[PDB]
């Protein structure tokens, strides 16, 4: 997502956030 | 500050009035309320028209309160509000008019600009500048700066009060800043721009010290940060403005003092946007640069704000008053027409009811 | 069939007593700000609302301080301001205040909606009037607040069919003799995806029953 | 029987025995019991791998299309089954759960490497 939308969500959910997740692995890790 | 012609109550005194005893109308409305039925706007109009004493002011205040808390609260007419203020002025009851205006939610008193001017000028003639300031703040809360006479009177009162004020509570800063910004935006002269600058400086101080919610909450102000930037933009606008426009040295000194003092709960702003507390140093640098630029361009006025506003008032208030008096006469005529239509409707309904009852 | 008349009598009496003992908005939508519960029913508000309930204003908390209850003025919502960058607001056309309220801070409202810069044709009832989420647009800011340049809203007109359904469509085509090679496509231009926070129909919404 | 409101929905009714589940894909009123009255049986689903290592799903696609075209809803497991069959798009949560499992397995692999 764009950084602006991530910041909008971070404002919407102040104090109730988890660590941001990046892109997932391209394949299933073996 | 207003002429006797503007304040003259003769033409309102000459309005066609149908006479009643206030006690009778009061008892009729008491019965209506006891039966949990709606009261007509004509009935409250008749009660307010028939105040003949200072104690009838006390009774009419109670019945205005009762009407506001009734199903037909919306239908309280403009002529009724005007008559209420006129009666309060007539029977030496300005405190009651001010009380109802302050608690407008409880009483439904929303005056037009003519009526605001009447109340404010009564307070000004009696040199009761505290109550005049209260009336100005009520005008600000109602956003009723659409008439030049009100703008000029409010600016005069505000600068008069600020000329002798040292201790500022943040609520007082907020009220003063809003009340100077709103009429300052409608006046395209040196006084208007200086008022814009001064009000933006005050609101920016309030924002930086207390937060933006303290500024916009329950105020006729926007929820966007950057009031100090808007003050700097006013300075920039004056720089590129014609020759006649200038900025008072006092407004610039106030902005400089605010910046010098500033440079020495839910989060409403996105974390990617820069805060104002971090842009303070750049605001200070911009202020110094623009101040030098204006001083070079000769766009700084050495006259005080109160004197300049007095001079502008003396120049413009006469023509503003002429326009206002013309509109007031038009309003009185339209009100007379509407009132006679209401009376005719009531009479027709009553006669038809009698015709039905005769069967 | 032996008649059951007590049932009809009770139904009619209950209907009359419900229509005559209607709870008013000042009673239904009052809130205790210390505990954040509805005194009428005792139920607590959801956690995600708590902060707003203590910071924001109800719509008629704003409209009761205006002449004519603010007809023709523009009102927006805090949630809209946070969520959307395009202007979202109501232009008020009719207001029915709850006169029983001590401060006339409860009631109903009608208006014309502009959501994300798109104005509707007709005026309808406003929902969530009792929410603590409302802000009043200043008159001197309206021109700046209302300004909106409609961006080009070019979205997908068609999408592929799901794999098995596409395979079945092609197989049926080849069975019926058609040998054309154009891919089957689902047209999605007539399916407009409405944002979940778009104002709903308040006229179709129910009301809390007295108790 | 007249239910207050309600609608038809295509869902999974559970039969079989203890520790041996089996599902019938049925179109039924949402207010009806899980294993109770239904309008039509639209298929079956055996979640236990058979001797060939297969989970057998039967879908009456013609009747499923008919009932969807008559206003029937779908339960989330049925939507996921139809996505797996290729009849529907993959449900968003299959994708999201796959991504979550990928991340979890990546964390486990990183733990092994760190050790």
């Amino acid at each position: 997502p764009p950084e602006r939308e991530l910041s909008r969500l971070r404002r919407l959910y102040q104090g109730h956030l988890q660590e941001e997740s990046g892109p997932p692995p391209e394949s299933m890790p073996k | 500050l207003l002429s006797s012609a503007y304040v003259d109550s003769h033409k309102w005194e000459a309005r066609e009035k149908e006479h009643y005893c206030l006690a009778d109308l009061a008892s009729l409305m008491d019965k209506t309320f006891e039966r949990k039925l709606p009261v007509s706007s004509l009935t409250i109009s008749r009660l307010i028209d028939n105040i003949s004493s200072r104690e009838e002011i006390d009774h009419a205040e109670y019945y205005l309160y009762k009407f506001r808390h009734s199903p037909n609260c919306w239908y309280l007419r403009n002529w009724t509000i005007h008559t209420w203020i006129r009666q309060c002025l007539k029977y030496d009851a300005q405190d009651k008019a001010l009380y109802t205006l302050v608690n407008k939610v409880q009483y439904g008193i929303f005056p037009d600009n003519f009526t605001f001017n009447l109340l404010m000028d009564s307070f000004i003639k009696k040199e009761n500048y505290k109550d005049a300031l209260s009336v100005v703040f009520e005008v600000m809360m109602q956003e009723a700066f659409e008439v030049p006479s009100t703008q000029l009177l409010s600016l005069y009162v505000l600068f008069h009060c600020l000329a002798k004020k040292t201790d500022f509570s943040w609520e007082e800063e907020r009220n003063f800043g809003a009340s100077l910004l709103l009429p300052g935006l409608k006046q395209k002269n040196s006084v208007g721009f200086s008022s814009q600058l001064y009000g933006y400086a005050l609101l920016g101080k309030v924002e930086l010290q207390q937060g933006l919610r303290a500024v916009y909450h329950n105020m006729p102000l926007i929820w966007k940060p950057g009031y100090l930037d808007r003050a700097l933009q006013v300075m920039e606008k004056v720089a590129a403005s014609p020759e006649d426009i200038k900025l008072c040295r006092e407004a610039l000194d106030v902005l400089g003092a605010v910046l010098k003092a500033l440079t020495s709960k839910l989060v409403e702003q996105l974390d990617i946007e820069e805060t104002e507390q971090s842009k303070l140093p750049q605001y200070l640098e911009r202020f110094k640069a623009l101040h030098s630029k204006l001083q070079a361009l000769g766009k700084i006025e050495s006259e005080g704000l109160l004197s300049l506003t007095t001079q502008l008032v003396k120049e413009k208030l006469s023509t503003c008053e002429a326009e206002d008096i013309a509109t007031y006469e038009q309003n009185l005529q339209q009100w007379h027409l509407d009132l006679v239509q209401l009376i005719q409707r009531e009479q027709q309904q009553r006669e038809q009811a009698k015709q039905e009852y005769q069967a | 069939v032996r008649p059951r008349l007590i049932a009809e009598l009770a139904r009619r009496v209950r209907a009359l007593r419900e229509q005559l003992n209607r709870p008013r908005d000042s009673q239904l939508y009052a809130v205790d700000y210390e505990t954040l519960t509805r005194p009428f029913s005792g139920r607590r508000l959801p956690v995600r609302a708590w902060a707003d309930v203590r910071r924001e204003s109800r719509l008629l908390q704003l409209l009761g301080r205006l002449p004519l209850f603010g007809l023709g003025r523009l009102v927006t919502r805090k949630s809209w301001l946070w969520q959307h960058d395009e202007p979202c607001y109501w232009r008020l056309t009719r207001v029915r205040p709850d006169y029983t309220a001590q401060n006339l801070d409860h009631g109903k409202a009608w208006g014309i909606l502009t959501f994300k810069g798109k104005t509707e044709s007709e005026a309808r009832e406003i929902e969530h009037v009792m929410y603590h989420d409302w802000r009043l647009v200043p008159k001197h800011e309206e021109e700046a607040f209302t300004a909106f340049t409609p961006a080009p809203e070019d979205s997908l007109a068609s999408v592929p069919y799901p794999p098995l359904l596409r395979a079945m469509i092609i197989a049926e085509r080849q069975k019926n003799g058609d040998t054309s090679t154009e891919e089957p496509m689902l047209n999605v231009q007539r399916i407009r995806m409405e944002p979940w926070d778009y104002p709903a129909k308040q006229e179709d919404k129910g009301r809390a029953k007295g108790t | 029987k007249a239910y207050r409101g309600g609608h038809l929905t295509i869902r999974l009714a559970l039969g079989g025995c203890t520790n041996r589940p089996f599902y019938r894909i049925v179109a039924a009123h949402n207010k009806c019991p899980r294993d109770g009255r239904f309008v039509e049986q639209l298929g079956s689903y055996d979640p236990l791998p058979n001797s060939h290592g297969e989970k057998l799903v039967a879908l009456n696609l013609d009747r499923i299309r008919h009932w969807i075209g008559c206003g029937a809803h779908l339960s989330k497991p049925m939507e996921k089954l139809l996505g797996l069959a290729g009849f529907f798009p993959l449900h968003p949560m299959m994708i999201t759960n796959a991504e979550r499992l990928r991340r979890k397995r990546a964390r486990e692999v990183l733990l092994a490497s760190q050790k």
